[PDB]
């Protein structure tokens, strides 16, 4: 299928936005954004609607759409 | 700050 555009927000409102396809495991963009903050990834958490991100959520199981958000926060 | 977009997308082997 296609890819989304989801914005992920970082604690002071920088945002990185990630091209995924609806099958695709969030890890990987929690992977990539932890290593361009320079940062563990097990140091963030990542939240849907304040729900937290697995490692192997996908958009399709979050209903995840195009333009949708991601905050990240401090574990 | 810049727009920003990622996108997230063995019988060779020798070692």
């Amino acid at each position: 299928g296609e890819y989304i555009k989801l914005k992920v927000i970082g604690q002071d409102s920088s945002e990185i936005h990630f091209k995924v396809k609806m099958t695709t495991h969030l890890k990987k963009l929690k992977e990539s954004y932890a290593q361009r903050q320079g940062v563990p990834m097990n140091s963030l958490r990542f939240l849907f609607e304040g729900q937290r991100i697995a490692d192997n959520h996908t958009p399709k199981e979050l209903g995840m759409e195009e333009e949708d958000v991601i905050e990240v926060y401090q574990e | 700050a810049e727009e920003r977009v990622v996108v997230i997308s063995n019988s060779s082997s020798r070692y």
